[PDB]
């Protein structure tokens, strides 16, 4: 999975994937209207972000 | 869904949002301080007897855009408004914050979303009396808990206490 690099270049790549689909998702939501799956894939985005940063260090 | 509470940590820069959640996620707490952007954590806990997962949205005291702010309020189901008893200034900002939430919460009667006072450890250095927080919150209609994540005290409490909120809401519908 998106955890599975062990190289600080390679973390950081996920990282800036990651951050581009939150960017996205973001753009999609700030139409305000309700949508639960694209906030739930928000927020394992962010697990995953979460995570991965912790790897970095 | 019953099974899932999904919790958002708000509140002023440097108030203890991310120290409150790692301690609650993790038993670890550092005086290290490191700004969040947004980050996410997902437990498996056991609550009055039934095994269900909170989901803990730790966002951004120092966020930049609005519209971001407002993406991660909506998709909440409850809050832990986060002040700190020794920055008054954190406490008056709770109002703001409380008033951003109700927005995006437009069509909702009442919302999940307890006050927590944290760093009650460093009570020699408080700047907001007891007595002003708890007549917010009443005012607010919501409980006020102090908790420091240092030391872990009320820590399992305001989570606990907050998704049971959540959990009244979800069985009222
Ligand atoms: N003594 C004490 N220090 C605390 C407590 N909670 C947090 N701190 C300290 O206060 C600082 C800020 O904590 P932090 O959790 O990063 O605050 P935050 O609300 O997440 N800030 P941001 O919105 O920028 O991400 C850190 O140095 C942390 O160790 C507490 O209960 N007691
Ligand atoms: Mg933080």
């Amino acid at each position: 999975g998106p955890l599975g690099s062990e190289t600080q270049a390679g973390i950081k790549e996920e990282i800036r994937r990651q951050e581009f689909l939150l960017n996205s998702l973001h753009r999609d939501l700030q139409g305000g209207i309700k949508d639960l799956s694209k906030e739930s894939r928000m927020w394992e985005v962010l697990r995953i972000l979460t995570a991965l940063r912790r790897k970095l260090r | 869904s019953l099974a899932l509470h999904k919790v958002i940590m708000v509140g002023s820069g440097g108030v203890g949002k991310s120290a409150l959640t790692l301690q609650f996620m993790y038993d670890e707490f550092v005086e290290d301080y490191e700004p969040t952007k947004a980050d996410s954590y997902r437990k498996k806990v056991v609550l009055d007897g039934e095994e269900v997962q909170i989901d803990i949205l730790d966002t951004a005291g120092l966020e930049d855009y609005a519209a971001i702010r407002d993406n991660y309020f909506r998709s909440g189901e409850g809050f832990l408004l986060v002040f700190s008893i020794t920055e008054h200034e954190s406490f008056t900002a709770t109002a703001e914050f409380r008033e951003q939430i109700l927005r995006v919460k437009a069509e909702e009667d009442k919302i999940p979303l307890l006050v927590v006072g944290n760093k009650s450890d460093l009570e020699e250095r408080r700047q907001v009396p007891v007595e002003e927080a708890r007549s917010k919150a009443e005012e607010w209609g919501v409980q006020y808990v102090e908790t420091s994540a240092k030391t872990r005290a009320n820590v399992d409490k305001v989570f606990f206490d907050l998704m049971r909120e959540i959990r009244t809401k979800k069985m009222s519908e």
